[PDB]
């Protein structure tokens, strides 16, 4: 399919960026996160950036760190994200769907294996958090394959080589590192033919996202700050849903012209 | 790109996220620069020598080879400056790091034992030292966090995750990709990703290098198989490495079998686990079969990492070096073995690797064999440990 | 009759019962013969080097004595296996056993050190060790009476007395005097009667040549001064006797002050005590008005003996050596500075050392001198009562 | 005085041994201690030996230091242990006193000094047990300027040149060992012109008395013997005298012909 590349056409003749929320799946448990996922959905993600729980995620702070803890203890295991994302792709036919990976996950039962589940299901790409583009070619090759875009990561001091690789290497879109552990980059990235950038890391407010686009951005991915609100609302899961639909919709908002 | 070769074989590389690279890469290049730099070479020389105690003694163990036709060295890591093999390389790292102009260092630790080597270091050579250790694992080795804390280094306690290595692990991992300008991850083994593994064995290869020209010395050939065990793999490589173009010399590493293979509770992942990537490496773990990463089991918690490093995978998989097991009972069978017939008490890491010399020898008596065992460690550490099992079990 | 002089002027001798005399004679005769013999010496040499670890190195340090025109060595024998220097001059003491075609061993310990090196020793060279303790000593040195067991020897305890060191002492020589003709008793200190100050003396004398070698060669001259803490007067005597003729080198022997010398609680009979009449010879002692003999005391167990060998007494008497004392206070001070700014745990018996020679640094800090400290042993040991002090006193 | 000489040869007329006692001075008290040593001269004693209390009492088995111990407990001292001899002396013009001393009591505030005292008191004899006859001179000087013989202990395994040195230095009686930690010894020590030799250690029933002065020894001493009935009648001052009492008449009726 090319669900990247249609919407950001469409968001293209609307002159608008794409918000694009992360959760982790199954985080508080199946049915809640289906209902937060579907929420996202109709407070108006233009896509999804969505985690499959792993037991040790490096690249994560402390706010993702006890979303797959969460989801750990609701007994969430691959093959019920897998269920998940079938379900999802039924609902919501044109939603680009993009996976967080560690490299464990996607390299277990085969590397080739991972990426024909991910086209099975209709996921759109698969970000590897761990596999950097010198490591990446049979992850990248073989996302290929299976019509499954590879994105990856350009650090804020990416040097002219890696953000040559990462324009050749990458598809659907770039993820743009708000920091570490810019009109520059972002200019770089067009001049090489990259695919859209999304700004990502830290982006909480909806100034953040009006800003991003202004920068020249495509869109910003915003993923503590939604998973947050999952924290902070447990014990009351309407309230939660609320509260979620309130943040995307505003979100959302800031990236219209 | 890179200088130096990432794998051996399929195993190794540089599986971390791409706003670490630059950090590797600066590292990598700073080793070559120092390796190839007499100046470096001589400082580090002289810093195991008149610091930790460099060379240290191979020692003929006769009372326990008595009636057999085995002959048993042990090399003398239990003899360095705080007692464990573990300060040879963190000398090298703090060398490293001064060489890149970083002021600071960063440690993971489990047993404490690689905190307490990461501590000391930094003591000597004027760094500042901060060390991540899961909140467990401090509640659970008081003495050598006192020791880390008499020794300036701030120790963090990481009550994230299980609380144990690994967590430690990535909390330092974390703070490194913020934090590499002014500070050097001192990783503990000789495993993780691209140059660890490579600079971790030619920081330990001192170890195999004065074994072979001692027992040139004293028996006029070389072993016919050095003993080594195994957690991450830097006592073992390090013993290895000098013998590995000497190829009638047996390389024998002995991973921890828990309570045995049989039950699941080991830490046995090069011959009872899956290839997996994993902290940094392609490597063989300690996994679920979903692909989570599950926990070693030892006796000994110095052998703990539930992975292996690379070299070790490479090394068994064109059949240079053989790779064993030895159960938590006969490491303390090795270790009352030791301390009762030759006066030295051996860390219960080092145990494992006796315990299997000590079944070659008792297996084939008549066997006439050439054999040193890396004693890795001083086993001090270990009395209460030992004590408390013999009297939880009748004996004492 | 002797065949060596069994006084230092005034001091030493050989004050036991008639009964013990043939024992004493017997020792004396079979050291001046194994002095003599090569074979003893190339043997004795041998286990030094291949199974102790000697020679132990000479260390700078640096960053103790920045500022200040100091420059400090630490002597380190708490590298020597078994982290203190006492297991030089019990290998010794083993090997001239059998020379008497003995095969048992007995010892006293206090602190336990001298029966931990006692009781590797007598497993390493086949000998039956049996070690007094007082009862007091063996419920408070929980870890070292392990550590005996583990080594095969039988831990004795003392009730009798007060159940401390003076009592086991005078249960090894009642045992002694009954079992002499097939046991050695391996006293633990340069003290007691003759000829155990002179043996003791030679086989530790080594550290002092080492010492007096590596300085040359490190510096191209002797030490202006080389300290050592003194309990009954071993590690110092050892490091002291190859200087002895070199007369511009100072001899500073530092005795345990305690909680102060004016409080009477410490261990210093050398200054603060009266000559007497006990534990075989004519010494400076901490007794009554009366003649009893009293306790020392120190934080660090290892200094207790409640006299002092009687070459330190002489030497003293001569101006050849002097004697000092440092406190608990300024021991801990010494432990925490090495452990911060070397990254070396020092016994707290040898921190009484280095705190005189930091005293020596900083009461006149543009006085060019350059200094060895006698680190006698390693600080593991101590951590848990350093820690209990400085939790106790509201820091940490 | 010459209270040795004098017994010996009055026993010699009677061809008797002499039986001589050893308690601790102060043990359990010093009034009872005073009761006590006057029982055994009433009941028999000759001699009396008689050890001034130290806190190391190397050559005493458990049931002297036990002796000393209770001593101790009593607050005894050596100032105290002079002040009973000199009453004792007062009451009994005749019987040898014999201490059993440790070298630092002795040295600690001058030798002389303690010889000369020795003598004010009326003591006879001082053997000092951890001084050998090696180190014996300044010892055995200042006993004989002050009139005190020098007791020395003659161990059963004597070799001829200490045997000549312990016959030439003691004076009032030797002390034959029974043992470690014998009629050669015996005729030797009466050939180098010896002092009359007395059997101690292990001596504690009649027929070893007998035994004793058979082998050709003048008496025996009976230590551990006598002090165990101390301990074992602590709580019975009266039956403890009684037990004495009954003890060194049967002991010195064994020395009778
Ligand atoms: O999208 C991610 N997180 C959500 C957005 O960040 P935030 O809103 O700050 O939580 C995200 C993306 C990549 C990642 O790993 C690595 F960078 F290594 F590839 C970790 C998290
Ligand atoms: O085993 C390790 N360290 C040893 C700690 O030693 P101790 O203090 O004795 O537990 C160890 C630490 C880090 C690592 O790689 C990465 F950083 F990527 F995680 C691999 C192994
Ligand atoms: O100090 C002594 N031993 C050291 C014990 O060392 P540690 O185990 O560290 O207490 C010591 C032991 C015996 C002695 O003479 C005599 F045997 F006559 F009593 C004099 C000093
Ligand atoms: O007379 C003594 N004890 C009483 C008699 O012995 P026993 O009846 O066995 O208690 C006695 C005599 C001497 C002695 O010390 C030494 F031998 F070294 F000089 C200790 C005890
Ligand atoms: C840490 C430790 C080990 C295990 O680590 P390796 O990297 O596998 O050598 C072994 N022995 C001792 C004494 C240790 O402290
Ligand atoms: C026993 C001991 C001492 C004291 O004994 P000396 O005979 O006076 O040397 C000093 N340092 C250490 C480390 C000891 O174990
Ligand atoms: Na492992
Ligand atoms: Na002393």
């Amino acid at each position: 399919m090319e669900r990247y590349e249609n919407l950001f056409a469409q968001l293209n003749d609307r002159r608008e960026g794409a918000f694009v929320p992360f959760v982790t799946l199954g985080d508080p448990g199946i049915e809640q996160s289906l209902k937060i996922i579907d929420t996202l959905i109709d407070a108006g993600a233009d896509a999804l950036e969505l985690g499959v729980p792993f037991s040790d995620p490096l690249a994560d702070g402390p706010t993702i760190q006890n979303a797959n803890l969460r989801a750990f203890a609701a007994g969430v295991t691959p093959a019920q994200c897998f269920e998940m994302l079938a379900l999802i792709r039924e609902k919501h036919p044109t939603i680009p769907i993009g996976l967080l990976m560690y490299a464990n996950l996607v390299f277990n039962n085969g590397i080739d294996a991972f990426y024909a589940r991910c086209e099975q299901v209709g996921v759109d790409s698969v970000l590897v958090a761990d596999v950097p583009v010198e490591e990446s070619a049979p992850f990248r090759q073989a996302a290929l394959r299976h019509n499954i875009a590879p994105i990856f990561i350009c650090p804020p001091n990416a040097d002219d080589d890696l953000l040559r690789q990462v324009a050749s290497y990458g598809r659907g879109y770039t993820y743009l590192l708000s920091r570490s552990g810019l009109h520059h980059l972002i200019e770089k990235l067009k001049e090489y033919h990259a695919a859209p950038a999304l700004q990502g890391f830290g982006i909480s407010s909806p100034e953040q996202v009006s800003a991003a686009v202004r920068a020249g951005a495509a869109g910003a991915i915003s993923g503590s700050a939604i998973v947050k609100i999952i924290e902070k609302n447990l014990a009351s899961p309407k309230q939660m849903l609320a509260e979620l639909r309130s943040f995307v919709s505003a979100m959302k908002a800031a990236s219209r012209a | 790109t890179t200088l130096l070769n990432p794998y051996f074989g399929e195993f190794g590389g540089m599986y971390v996220p791409q706003i670490l690279m630059p950090a590797l890469n600066q590292l990598e290049e700073a080793f070559v620069s120092a390796q190839k730099d007499p100046e470096f070479q001589a400082q580090f020389a002289d810093l195991l020598k008149n610091y930790a105690g460099r060379p240290t003694a191979l020692t003929k163990c006769q009372n326990i080879t008595a009636g057999t036709r085995t002959t048993l060295y042990l090399k003398r890591e239990d003899l360095l400056h705080g007692g464990a093999h573990k300060t040879n390389q963190v000398l090298g790292q703090a060398l490293l790091a001064k060489r890149m102009g970083k002021s600071e260092i960063i440690a993971e630790t489990g047993a404490g034992q690689h905190g307490v080597a990461s501590a000391l270091a930094s003591a000597l050579l004027g760094l500042k030292c901060r060390i991540y250790m899961g909140a467990k694992d401090v509640e659970r080795q008081s003495p050598n966090v006192f020791r880390m804390r008499l020794m300036g280094a701030e120790v963090i306690p990481v009550h994230s995750g299980s609380a144990t290595l690994k967590d430690a692990c990535n909390e330092a991992l974390r703070d490194w990709s913020g934090s590499y300008e002014t500070a050097h991850y001192m990783l503990g083994t000789a495993a993780g990703p691209h140059p660890y593994p490579t600079i971790v064995r030619e920081f330990q290869r001192m170890i195999g290098e004065e074994t072979k020209a001692q027992i040139l010395d004293k028996e006029g050939r070389l072993p016919d198989a050095v003993i080594a065990c195994v957690g991450g793999g830097s006592n073992a490589i390090g013993m290895f490495a000098d013998f590995i173009n000497d190829t009638s010399v047996g390389l024998i590493g002995v991973e921890p079998g828990g309570h045995g293979i049989e039950t699941g509770e080991h830490g046995a992942p090069l011959k009872h686990g899956r290839v997996g990537i994993y902290f940094g490496m392609k490597a063989p773990m300690m996994q679920t079969a979903d692909g989570q990463i599950e926990e070693s089991y030892s006796i000994s918690a110095g052998l703990d990492f539930p992975s292996v490093g690379p070299q070790h995978a490479y090394l068994n998989s064109i059949g240079r070096a053989d790779y064993v097991s030895i159960t938590d009972d006969e490491a303390l069978e090795a270790f009352k073995t030791l301390c009762r017939h030759e006066g030295i008490i051996p860390a219960l890491e080092s145990s494992h690797a006796l315990a299997h010399a000590l079944k070659m020898m008792r297996e084939q008596p008549e066997k006439e064999q050439l054999l040193v065992v890396n004693l890795s460690g001083r086993g001090d550490k270990d009395i209460f440990t030992v004590h408390d099992i013999l009297k939880a079990r009748g004996e004492i």
